[PDB]
């Protein structure tokens, strides 16, 4: 498991050599913007339960199929292993936006992740969409201007996307 | 890697969590630290060839018969003297690693893992690095919380090799 | 007890090691936090009758049923409304040991472990003490990292009950 | 395990009542009191090894009995497992220090230390001669006004020096 | 899937007998009650629209506000009452599952495997369902070891929501 | 574990002896009153959820210090131990009932738990209240002369009280 | 010891759950099936001196060496005739054991347990005992199930033999 | 693990559907038949060490390839492994015989041996000439006419005949 | 395969070893003793015939019923006396398997491990092979320490059957 | 695990029959020549260390790629790996000296080596040079004039030799 | 105790085997060997002192620095000079245990375990004692078989400490 | 464990001192009579199954009351259990035999065997019966003065005695 910072690490160690004036630079905006991660991460985790509630329903909603006899989300074995993949998804989404990398994500949750739904019979482009509708939720807590010092955390919206989509595109 | 945030993040995975208002404090002081350590990293990397150099004489200072004995192990050649200065600025190069990493990862992972077999194996005498890591920490010009975190991470070298 | 220190010393513990810098800032991340946290537990501590009071109305509003359905698990009678106050308490209460300790410790150990059990087996609805939560949540009166801190560990509570 | 602040909620709860003006007075001068914790901690662990060090050669030099043919620390292998013993006491009381209560110490370090001694051979009353020095060296090293914001830290010392005599008086 | 049958063998197989006595006289157990399991599981699949019909008033003439107050998880809507009805279909015939197996497996793998969580995470209060399965119970007019077979089954489905 | 009729075969075997007409006639008898036990344990499995419920709140009621701050079954971590033992106990009351023997009540379930109670400062006497008031609804429900061929089952009631009453002796 | 009573608890308590109708199905199978078992054990008891006697020269006709060739395992001797009829009397012992607790709890723990070992060191044939049970088998005059089910753990003893 | 009854049971839930008229009278029949299903079960339990045996020693003297120093079951460990494979084939053969079901034999027993047997290098044509002589017996044994109440059992046994091709045909 | 040299490996490797002289003195023991092994090796497999068919006819003259009374297990026909010398053959063959590895293993693998389970389902009585090796221990026609590893591991055989 | 012996016996035992004058003279010279194996053994395991230090410094001088920044034994914890791997199949090649059988190095070390080191990216064309220059010493060692009984050890020496290309050519 | 004796019970007892000749074996290469053994162990004991002055002296000349830098971890002072002399002993006493025990068990519980720590901790270089048993080794004065074993100890001692 | 070269080692340790010419000359003479050790180990060993054999049915004969119904011995699995626990004490006796020191038998056999028959309830002084006969038979066997170099072997019939009564006296 890597951060922003230890990543930086790894690649000048493969070099062997020390920290640039460029990469010094580039860390210290990312502490300079640590308050916004730190919110966004706080925001995200205190609704978690919507958000999750909230896309299950709407992914059945869009797509009865899975929830009708024979569905891969019919019995509430299904539904609730169906209910806790989007919880673990969310909480390894979040634990990669606190670190500013991706790395946690792609070992511990999308590594493979796409073989175990195929040999389950689970379709992974409903996962995508129920992963769609978090990021949607995700971001609109996460960028609401209310309660909040102003400010602009438009580049930090856009990483929290790309984990998002990663994982969508992992499991599709 | 071992960071305050890769540690947070590992509390609440080992457990099935989402992150807390618990681990997120720890990070925050992550953050309010770093100023102090970059501010070190900075300046040792760039004195670093002077304090790679001046470490080196203080070893063959201390110990003289380490350029005039004879053995691979020793810095009686140019060669053993390039192997010498090289190994001084992979520790003060981890040092600054730590420092921007926030943690001891960089350290424990490339530098500290398989130390004692590499010292064994080799002859290389730990009281050697402990010398030179002893002049770098006297000398690196550091005041303030600057010079508390650059110490921290070269004491937890010295303990290594104790 | 889970605090930002307990897990800093688990963290050293599991492996053997000595504290390190890595565990040191995320204590200072606590120590720095703690002037919001107190501010929060102060005001809640010193506001909490009236929180209570008016969260317990808030759920008797949400669910006019409670106060007319016959039952022990209701507060239609003057003992369970007794009960329902004093389990409003119990979560406010919780709220502040969480501020002062730094972490979900308090509320994880006192109050979250067993919950659903307490909850199925004495029919008692979780709806009803996330409605008291967000009314305290609306209604504490705190602005800044204050409010920050107070909502924090009342949406961990809210998430517990989901 | 407990630290300084989980302490008086575990009281006040037992209690079942909120905290007092006097409880958080208490706990707010111990965050004002917190650098100076810190810097205990940071200034001892830095020189574990010294103090580990140190005070083997001392009890030996007082007990020269302890690593003669017979002795409980003669052997590598018991003298190694006597450092360690010395190691390990002085990690748990640093991380007394950092929690500010004895618990982790009392719980996981003393806890039935003194039967395994007994059951061992191994006198206790030199181990809690070792651990009076490592006391001294650490305090020492700790209350050193060298390089170091000036202030007054006796408050602090006198709670260390209680962690180590508590172990000393654990073992004997 | 738990039944008397799989029950016996998975009694031997765990420990590498063949059957013996001991398992074929509780496999003729089975055998003999089934008289009375299938007169009952015939009689509650007969009557099943007026019993699925008639359990969702008495759950709506308990708690009224099911069918007024407003959200996704109550029957106030076209839409919810559609789910209401086709929930307690559900349990009905799980119960006619169990009488035909022999055992609760049907119900413990289809229905009670998960069933807190999504109680919890749908807000549905397991109140409502007791309540139905009350009615069943009480109004199925099944008499003799037919209805102790039937009531056996929905008890164990009340005891799942206790 | 040992039921009513494997505790005849090794009392018998001890002796080294064939059944006598007596334990053959003693046997037949048990099997002769088998209906009336699976009816008892089927009707207190069936409301093993209300006996438990109804027990625990009378217990609460005439004992409110076990739930004040400070009292043993406070914290929801200790009121879900509580209500588990309770299941515990019934539970295993039901398995001596339908074995028609002790044994299994005594080894996996009364043994050493006295001890247990006392270590961890739980009330004994405070259970066994718990216990007697789960026998009389458990009694009741069990003999209710509702829906249920007429007959006289006092024998067994007698045989279940006994069961109850050596749990709460056990644990007191 | 293994009956069909204590195979029903064993299998709720191995996963935590009180008795369900899947376990009492099996238990009221014993019940049924005990008024044969109870026939045939009766039978064998009050005719088990004949039966015994019957059986002893069984293997004495079989195996005429057995009377004859020297040695302690033989029954060439008044001891030796006296610890053979013993023996066979313990088989058929344990057959009506089995018989009246329904299951083969009686002769698994008596005598199937460390039999090899016993036939083993002290130069023993399985196949002694075979013919007598063989013998028992054919003549001890039960029809109708009360002959199944003493059929079911005779054989069950020449399978633990062969 | 199904029966003959849970697997009705599992097609039903499936469509969501309650069992057809059809179904129900189809369930009825099996009870009905269920005495002669016990005694074959019973019968060939009580003569599995035969059924083995004598299986075995047909195999060994129509290949005796096996048992040649070189063999397949030669060395007494090979020859116990190679009667254990049978013992337990018949054991599984007959659970399916009990659940009207053969899935204990496909998920316990069959799935993935044939693999096994051609790591190993041992014939599987030859395990399948050791099932099929199992079966003759064991449907001879079965369907004895002597010492039983007279009836047909033509298609119980057609069913165990199936048990025994379907492990040949897994086998081979 | 179980011999001093493999043991001596498995001691070393178990415990990530390099071998020691504690290893190299008990090969140094088995190169020692192979002198004798060998002697004792060769004679048995010289002489084996006529040691087979004298050890062959020692048990049937020991248990004469092996000659007359009829099963497959006997050797009553032209079939069983192959069988029978078969096996004898075997075992000899084994003992100076054992004699040339210089340990027990090669009858562990080949002829030990299994060997009372085949007894068993085969009606094959110990005491026959028992006999059968006592004759050729008696009359082997070895002295001096040839004789002692000769009848080493042919009381080791009798034990695995005793 | 087979060594020299054992292994004419398995071979003797798949084809059933008794040793031949040719193999009980073949084994009879292994045994005269033990002295000689067990020299070899004791030689090269008394200096295990050097072999493997001095390997290792030749490597790195003639491929330095292998521990700049980058390289496969760069870092302390890669560097000590690879020592590793050099003391293992010397290890285990020594164990095959004693054995006089390559049974041990095959089954427990060469065993899918090869495929260990291509997932981890560890070049094994570099791992076969640090094992030929491992057996120049070895041999250099083992051969030694000095200090021993003169004797001809040359079909030993070949033997070794044969040892160590198998594990180059296990790795490459 | 790690010996060639202790070696064989180890290698039954973890079996639950009683002695096969495959360890007598193992023992009877002990006792051969123990004639050389002992003969080196008797003229190590009777020459240990002044082998042990001799190494002392081949350690101050290669690494002249032990005696006149200033520190507790060099002979440099009266009480350095006499813990190393007392080392050196330590080491050949040792040795002799070795060869008396017929293995390296005294060296691996009283020396070899826990070496790496002794010497990290106290600041002694491994070098130091590879250089005096190097002189050992070179100047016991044995010859044959008794050098053997001698040396195969010392190297052993060499590796331990490489 | 020890041996008896082992026991000197670690006596003399104790000292820090070096061997003397007296425990030379004690440790020389043991190897000189490892022959007689060895055949001693080799002949009790050889003949294990009828010591143990023998000895059970003796005691039997003199003590009924052991495999009478209710007897410690009664039933098969108690049965195995005895003569498992004979087997169990003959194998440790004969390591000290081999080690020439008791060690191996107090600490792996004897150390707690007492209390576990008196929890039991199986009687230690019919156990000493049975491993006095053992005792006899193997001494009988190992002094047997047939197809032996003839010699005086009496030294160590008395310490083989020694390890027997040891063995006794523990259990009793
Ligand atoms: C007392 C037990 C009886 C007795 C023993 C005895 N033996 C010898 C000589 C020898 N004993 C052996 C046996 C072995 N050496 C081994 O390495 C092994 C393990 C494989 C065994 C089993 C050997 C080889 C000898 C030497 C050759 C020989 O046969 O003599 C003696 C003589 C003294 C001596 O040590 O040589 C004695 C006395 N003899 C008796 O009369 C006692 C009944």
């Amino acid at each position: 498991m890597l951060d922003a910072f230890a990543k930086v690490v790894a690649q000048a160690d493969a070099r062997g050599e020390f920290l640039t004036n460029a990469q010094f630079d580039a860390l210290s905006n990312l502490v300079k913007e640590g308050n916004k991660r730190l919110d966004a991460v706080n925001r995200i985790t205190s609704n978690a339960s919507t958000i999750v509630a909230n896309a299950a329903r709407a992914l059945f909603a869009e797509q009865p199929q899975l929830i009708q006899p024979g569905g891969n989300a019919y019995t509430n074995r299904r539904m609730a292993a169906c209910l806790r993949d989007m919880e673990i998804i969310l909480r390894y989404v979040t634990y990669a936006i606190l670190a500013g990398d991706s790395s946690v994500l792609d070992d511990r949750c999308l590594n493979g992740l796409r073989e175990t739904y195929q040999a389950l019979g689970t379709p992974g482009s409903s996962v995508a969409v129920a992963i769609q509708k978090m990021k949607d939720a995700a971001i609109a807590i996460a960028n609401d201007p209310n309660g909040i010092t102003p400010g602009d955390c438009s580049a930090l919206m856009s990483e929290i996307a790309g984990y998002f989509d990663r994982a969508a595109a992992a499991v599709a | 890697m071992k960071t305050p945030i890769t540690e947070a993040i590992a509390a609440a995975d080992t457990q099935g969590r989402f992150l807390s208002n618990t681990e997120l404090q720890a990070v925050d002081g992550r953050f309010k630290r770093a100023v102090a350590s970059m501010e070190a990293a900075r300046a040792l990397t760039n004195n670093a060839q002077s304090l790679i150099d001046g470490a080196a004489q203080a070893v063959y200072q201390k110990f003289p018969y380490t350029t005039t004995m004879q053995g691979s192990q020793y810095a009686s050649t140019p060669e053993g003297k390039a192997k010498c200065a090289r190994d001084i600025g992979y520790y003060l190069r981890m040092v600054t690693y730590c420092l921007v990493a926030g943690g001891t990862g960089p350290m424990d992972e490339y530098l500290i893992a398989g130390l004692s077999e590499i010292n064994s194996t080799f002859d290389l005498s730990p009281s050697w690095y402990i010398e030179a890591l002893k002049y770098i920490k006297a000398n690196h010009g550091l005041t303030g919380q600057a010079a508390v975190e650059a110490n921290a991470y070269i004491d937890y070298a010295i303990n290594a090799l104790s």
